């Protein structure tokens, strides 16, 4: 029983699997900024919009 | 008995200290002396 | 794609050549003995007597010579640092001053008057060890790689730790349990430190100070300062509707009290204040230069003080009602203190004490005189200054009554364990905060520090952030002036504060100028101001170490020019592009256009912590935007000296990084070029140090490849029979026999002997012969004919080293021969005999002991993985893979996921690729080599591409199913061996105060059993074992007690009742009877009541 | 360094030792290995029966 | 009941002493 | 200090080629080329000569000399 | 007074 | 224990009657259950589990 | 073996005896003694030129 550097390695289909998720996350994150700027994000719980 | 031979650390002169005299060197002005190696038989293991 | 210059990595060596790592410790001293020594001289130059105004003293000039020693008589010869380190002398040089004294009627100018001595740095400008060559460094018996920077006092190396403190001459606004509170700490060039604070409660401001008894309204102080009309007060405070509604209570309180004139205000201040000359005069002098000393007054004008207090009130008003507070963990304000300023204060205090002492000895000899001439040279001593300096450096307790300050633990013994621990001690910085568990902010990593203090470098334990180390690129600003700065400021068009009124400062466009906590004036268009100032600084007229920033929240520009600030060089960018081009670096590679020429050509510049707050910095060149102002030279400079030895730091985790930084100074190795000549208390050596395959650029910057503290060994990451427990690692018997990990220990034994005030001396007996044979006795066996042991022999346990006979009071001598204490048998290397500075004989002996690695030793992997030895595996085991290579040290793969260390596998891979190819691979932080170009190079030879090899087990003789990770790894051997961490005691010495075993393993003592384990014994329910090992084997005593009157008798006989009938005996531990007999002196008589246990 | 919680509570005892531990899965659950050098120092008194 | 602090009032015991090993190198008995 | 006489892992004598290795590094040879021409085959006894420091030569300048 | 090189006999 | 830098100590009872009290109450076979919860604390090590 | 300088001398007498390699590593008669299993490469289908 042993471990090497080959066990922990990025997969071929794994590099583009998380790339699209990170891109969608950033595309959803850079919109809430302008939403807060112009005025959006109707908050249900009592708190600050920030 | 035999004069205790001592060596210096700047000129390495084999001098001798007689008795209760200023501990120095007669050739240079260095005030520190060293000792010689023993002439006995020591046993060592090569293991 | 963007034009990239991959040549700015050679700027760092050129910058380190002039200053940096350890040279600033020497520049702080070289500037001190050239400027501050003269500053204190011009401070106190004229002293006069009080009997008759005809005698006076004057000083012409003062300076320090070269390190000299005064021997037997009238012989001054140059001394060497190694000579003082071997004779336990002190490295110091005399101070030559030119004095002028008027005796009788004429004046005498005696040149070259010695007044004392002063220590000199090892690598200073006045010392001999400077500007030499390695061939000449070898002639003086000194390591050329020694960075220096320590003090030699009585043959020990003492280093003064840099200490950080808060900035003075500034306003702080903090929050406490009641609300917000403002404070101001002031400390001028003279000896007077003050701390005033403005407090707010129920909408009423109050001023508190150390000399004031009760709180006084700020409006009273305003009216007392000189402003009479109450409208101008509010006008200076602030022109706003909400600041006027919060100042109403103060106004109505000032109107309530019958205070409307300056005289009445001063009378109220005099009545309020208490000092232990009328009240008006003391109240006036208390407000002039007592509370705020950093604000000078020309004759009696409190205008600047009024403006400063108005700004403070506006600050505390804008702070209250909001969620903005000022924190002390910000490093832009925190200043550093080196060994220069401490020595400055010490020397100033000693010079003032020496001037005040001789003034008092020559005042009562002039009236009661018998001659006509009085010479001051005969009534002078030069021992007090030297003794004071030596004691202050050795003990390390800075006690200054003139400054009213006491500090402990400033100087520490320079650790000579390894080459990294010695250099890392010079970069250590301690904080003024004590060992407080409650504080967590300052200990926590602050976002302010970026590239100034290494985050990973920190001790693990109690101190978890109080001790910090400097970065590779770091410079401490020295002291300068402010004349040209204020002149250029006034020429720029800054308006004076005495011209405009109080309503203008509230205007938003109006901006205030602050210079070292001083209001310079009012200026408009601060952007052009800052631009012109930065242009003039880049030009070369003003010095480069001048910081200038702006604050829009406070609407004021800050100009910092005091000494003790942090700055690192940054490359300037020009609107899309760095000024540094390839043609500018080609000349640096040629040999011209150094760092000085680059700073003179407006190519790079220094920035402060607060200066970089108002600018944008880009990490790389592809990230450079249109808003970036400065560019990072190298991103791997953020790591520290101890953190530069970790391969792939970004791959490893921060706890493992900290562990490896802490263990890097613990690993043993080569100390320097002269390790056999130097004789220190405890010294560790290695046998065959190897060279790290995957080295770092920081390793080459410090030249760590010349004195490595580790060895390369073949490691196979796989499980073994039963001894791969979480940190247990196994060894190879054949490799250990071949000599993998052989270490040597060196101990020092020094014996000094001198004379006395009488004719009583000492003497050494020597060898003792018997009547049977002409051979020495077993006791004095190693003793030679002279009386000292011979070098090159072997000393066992309980053996006399040197015979020492001391007179008891013709006189009877008592024999006190030093005896060697040790478990194993040591060997004698050499014997040195010399004389000390007090004409005393000193004999030093160096004892060596060679040891081998065994079960119970601590080893590290230079990756934050420490482990104890498992079992010693023979050569019949350790299966080979294909060629016949046996694993030297088997690693456990079960500790990798827990520690989460990926840099170890990449390190192994790169090391294997390097040893196969034949070239060292770079593994620097934020760069180095990838895993893609190295994986394709491991195929050309014929091995597998990442790490795998086919292994056939040797125990059974069958091939292994899974593959094993094989490769060379750099390991290091640490201290705390099993031979020293092993002691036992059964019946030895005890104390005389309380009969109990002594503390420590060197005095043959036992172990302590506290309540932590006693609660566990109580929880079980066993009482006989608890009393057996707390009373029977700790202290058992028999005491007799009387039943009628409980008291301590003797031999079954009482002295109070005078009766032998009522008597009994008990077993009471010695501690209980000790406490019972000790409590009787507090007028307390413990009377016991004996009850029948049987009935 | 007092006498209430320094001597009475502490009351350090003899006939003990301390040493770095090492793994050895060759014993039972209630067994422990003692070095010869330490076993030679420690002594246990007993009375002689028949 | 006065507002005191546990640290200054209660003096440090063997409980408080955190036994941890660090490198810190460099009475009448009868 | 000095080149080990034997290897640590296998035990092959590699202390008889240090002077030859030094003399081979000045005749326009490559590190790997010189190590392969010396006689070393694997990396078991090759790291003893490649990564090795020489401190005894620097220690002889501080050694006592006769005059 | 320094007295060295002493050899006692028993 | 961490088995990396731990220093464990050892005591030897002197009284014979107290030698019997540490065998019945402070027994390894007896003390296998914990008083707080009631679960066995001595089961195995990660290596044995693997 | 060793290096000397003007003013240095080394003289010794050593004893050579017989021993086995299980006691010490210096008694090993063979530098490297290993073996290897014979390889076998078996093709399945006719391969293409490229
Ligand atoms: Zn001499
Ligand atoms: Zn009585
Ligand atoms: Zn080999």
């Amino acid at each position: 029983f042993s471990i090497g550097i080959g066990d922990v390695t990025p997969g071929q289909g794994l590099l583009k699997a998380k790339y699209e998720l990170l891109n969608a996350g950033y595309k959803k994150c850079d919109e809430y900024i302008e939403a807060l700027n112009t005025g959006k994000l109707q908050q249900q719980p009592g708190c600050t919009a920030e | 008995q035999q004069p205790m031979i001592y060596i210096c650390g700047e000129c390495h002169t084999e001098n001798e200290i007689k008795s209760r005299d200023p501990i120095r060197c007669r050739e240079c002005g260095y005030r520190i002396m060293y000792k010689k190696r023993t002439k006995r038989l020591v046993v060592f293991d090569a293991r | 794609p963007i034009p990239t210059v991959e040549e700015k990595w050679r700027l760092l060596p050129a910058f380190l050549k002039v200053k940096g790592l350890v040279k600033q410790h020497i520049d702080s001293f070289n500037y001190f003995i050239n400027v501050e020594i003269k500053k204190i001289m011009k401070a106190n130059e004229k002293v006069t007597s009080d009997a008759d105004p005809m005698w006076y003293l004057k000083y012409l000039n003062i300076y320090v010579g070269l390190p000299d020693v005064e021997e037997s008589f009238n012989v001054t010869r140059p001394v060497s640092p190694h000579e003082c380190r071997l004779r336990d002398m002190t490295y110091s040089a005399p101070i030559t001053v030119d004095i002028e004294y008027t005796r009788g009627s004429q004046r005498i100018i005696r040149n070259a008057l010695p007044i004392g001595r002063m220590p000199i740095m090892l690598r200073s400008s006045n010392c001999v060890l400077t500007g030499k060559t390695p061939a000449e460094f070898a002639k003086l018996n000194e390591c050329p790689l020694d960075p220096g920077g320590y003090f030699i006092v009585k043959g020990v190396e003492k280093v003064i730790l840099i200490q950080e403190q808060l900035s003075k001459n500034r306003i702080i606004v903090e929050a406490d349990r009641k609300g917000a509170v403002g404070a101001s700490v002031t400390s001028s060039t003279h000896e007077k430190k003050s701390r005033t604070n403005m407090a707010v409660k129920q909408g009423r401001f109050y001023l508190r100070h150390n000399t004031l008894s009760e709180d006084i309204p700020i409006v009273i102080i305003f009216k007392a300062m000189g402003v009479e009309s109450d409208q101008e007060i509010v006008q200076m405070i602030g022109t706003e509707e909400h600041v006027m509604a919060a100042f109403g209570p103060s106004l109505e309180e000032c109107q309530k009290a019958q205070i409307f004139t300056q005289m009445q205000a001063l009378k109220y201040i005099g009545n309020k204040v208490r000092r232990q000359k009328t009240k008006i005069e003391e109240a006036r002098e208390l407000l002039a230069s007592t509370i705020l000393t950093h604000v000078p007054v020309k004759e009696f004008n409190f205008r600047a003080k009024c403006i400063y207090t108005a700004v403070m009130v506006r600050r505390v008003i804008l702070a209250q009602g909001d969620n903005k507070v000022d924190d002390r963990d910000y490093y832009g304000n925190k200043r550093l203190e080196l060994a220069g300023q401490l020595l400055s204060l010490l020397f100033e205090d000693l010079f003032k004490k020496f001037n005040s002492e001789m003034k008092k000895i020559a005042d009562q000899v002039i009236p009661k005189q018998r001659a006509a001439q009085f010479d001051v040279v005969k009534h002078m001593r030069q021992d007090q200054i030297t003794n004071g300096m030596v004691n202050a450096i050795s003990t390390g307790n800075w006690s200054l009554k003139r400054f009213k300050m006491d500090r402990q633990g400033v100087t520490q013994v320079l650790s000579r364990l390894s080459y990294i621990s010695a250099l890392g001690m010079m970069t250590r910085i301690s904080s003024q905060f004590e060992k407080t568990r409650k504080v967590s902010g300052p200990r926590s990593l602050q976002p302010s520090q970026w590239g100034m203090l290494c985050p990973s470098d920190t001790p693990e334990g109690e101190a978890c952030g109080l001790v910090k180390n400097l970065a590779l690129m770091t410079h401490i600003t020295t002291d300068m002036e402010d004349g040209p700065i204020v002149k250029l400021a006034s020429n720029l068009g800054v308006e004076d504060v005495n011209l405009l009124c109080g309503e203008e400062l509230s205007y938003p466009n109006v901006f205030l100028v602050f210079l070292n906590g001083n209001i310079l004036g009012v200026i408009r268009d601060h952007k052009k101001l800052v631009n012109t100032f930065r242009l003039m600084r880049r030009a070369g007229y003003i010095n480069e170490f001048v910081s200038i920033s702006t604050n829009l929240t406070d609407r004021c520009v800050y100009i910092s020019s005091d000494g003790g600030r942090l700055c690192r060089p940054y490359i300037i960018v020009k609107k899309q592009k760095p000024a540094v081009t390839n043609k500018h670096m080609e000349e640096l590679a040629q040999g011209y256009r150094n760092f000085e020429d680059f700073l003179h050509e407006s190519l790079v510049e220094y920035l402060d912590v607060n200066e970089e707050n108002d600018c944008n910095i880009a990490l790389y060149e592809h990230t450079i935007n249109k808003d970036t102002t400065h560019l990072e030279i190298e991103p791997f400079t953020l790591l520290g000296v101890c953190a530069g030895l970790i391969p792939y730091p970004h791959h490893n985790q921060s706890p493992r990084n900290t562990y490896q930084c802490a263990m890097g100074k613990q690993a043993m190795g080569t100390i320097g070029y002269n390790q056999r000549n130097r004789i220190d208390t405890l010294m560790y050596l290695l046998a065959y140090p190897q060279k790290p395959m995957v080295k770092t650029k920081t390793i080459e910057l410090i030249e760590f490849e010349k004195l490595p503290a580790g060895q390369n060994a073949t490691v196979a990451v796989m499980s073994y029979s039963g001894y791969d427990i979480e940190d247990a690692l196994v060894l190879n018997k054949a490799s250990l026999d071949r000599g993998f990990g052989r270490c040597l220990v060196y101990k020092n034994a020094k014996c000094t002997l001198k004379r006395y005030t009488n004719q009583t001396f000492d003497k050494v007996m020597g060898p003792m012969l018997d009547a049977a044979t002409r051979k020495p006795i077993w006791r004095h066996e190693i003793l030679d004919a002279d009386g000292i042991c011979s070098p090159g022999e072997k000393v066992e346990n309980k053996q006399v080293l040197v015979n020492k006979s001391m007179p008891t009071v013709q006189p009877q001598y008592k024999d006190v021969p030093i005896t060697y204490k040790g478990a194993t048998d040591s060997y004698i290397e050499k014997v040195m005999i010399s004389s000390n500075a007090e004409d005393a004989f000193l004999i030093k002996m160096l004892l060596r002991q060679t040891r081998r690695p065994e079960i119970g030793d601590k080893f590290s992997s230079r990756h934050g993985q420490k482990g104890v030895c498992g079992l010693i595996v023979p050569q019949e085991d350790m299966p080979f893979c294909d060629s016949g290579i046996c694993p030297d040290i088997i690693m456990n793969p079960h500790g990798f996921p827990s520690r989460m260390t990926v840099g170890k596998l990449i390190e192994l891979l790169a090391g294997k690729a390097g040893v196969l190819d034949g070239r060292f691979h770079y593994g620097t932080a934020f760069g180095g080599s990838k895993v893609k170009d190295v994986c394709e190079d491991l195929v050309r030879h014929g091995y597998n591409y990442l790490g795998k090899d086919y292994v056939t087990s040797g125990i059974t003789g069958e091939p292994l199913e899974a593959y094993i990770y094989f490769g060379p790894v750099y390991y290091q051997k640490l201290k705390h061996m099993v031979l020293d961490k092993m002691h036992a005691r059964a019946r030895g010495p005890r104390a005389v105060l309380t009969r109990q075993p002594t503390e420590g393993r060197s005095r043959d003592g036992g172990l302590r059993l506290g309540e932590m384990e006693r609660d566990c014994l109580i929880g079980y329910g066993a009482s006989m074992l608890l009393l057996e090992r707390l009373m029977i084997s700790s202290d058992a005593f028999e005491v007799d007690v009387c039943g009628q009157c409980g008291l301590l008798g003797y031999s079954g006989w009482c002295h109070y009742c005078k009766s032998s009938c009522h008597v009994s005996s008990l077993r009471i531990p010695y501690a209980c009877k000790l406490l019972f007999q000790e409590l009787q002196s507090m007028n307390i008589i413990p009377r016991l009541k004996l009850s029948k246990y049987n009935e | 360094q007092g006498r209430f919680r320094g001597n009475l509570s502490g009351k350090r005892v003899d006939f003990s030792g301390r040493t770095v531990i090492s793994p050895d899965p060759n014993l039972r659950i209630d067994e422990v290995a003692v070095p010869v050098h330490v076993a030679k120092i420690l002594t246990f008194p007993e009375k002689v029966n028949k | 009941q006065e507002e005191y602090d546990e640290e200054e009032q209660e003096e440090e015991n063997d409980y408080i002493n955190s036994y941890f090993e660090d490198g810190d190198d460099f009475e009448a008995t009868y | 200090m000095i080149i080990p006489v034997r290897c640590f892992t296998c035990g092959k004598i590699v202390g008889n080629k240090w002077e030859a290795y030094l003399g081979l590094l000045q005749a326009e040879y490559t590190e790997g080329d010189a190590l392969d021409a010396l006689g070393l085959k694997r990396y078991c006894c090759r790291r003893m000569l490649l990564a090795h420091v020489d401190l005894i030569e620097k220690l002889l300048n501080y050694a006592p000399l006769e005059k | 007074m320094w007295y060295l090189k002493g050899t006692v006999q028993s | 224990a961490d088995f990396d830098g731990d220093e464990m100590n050892l005591h030897l009872p002197q009284t014979e009657e107290a030698k019997a009290e540490a065998l019945v109450l402070m027994g390894t076979k007896a003390n296998l259950v914990t008083p707080r919860n009631g679960e066995p604390l001595i089961a195995a090590i990660q290596d044995f589990l693997t | 073996i060793a290096q000397l300088r003007p003013g240095q001398e080394i003289d010794l007498l050593m004893h050579c005896v017989k021993g086995i390699g299980k006691d010490h590593a210096k008694f090993s008669p063979v530098a490297t003694a290993s073996y290897r299993l014979l390889p076998d490469i078996t093709l399945l289908e006719p391969v293409e030129g490229e």
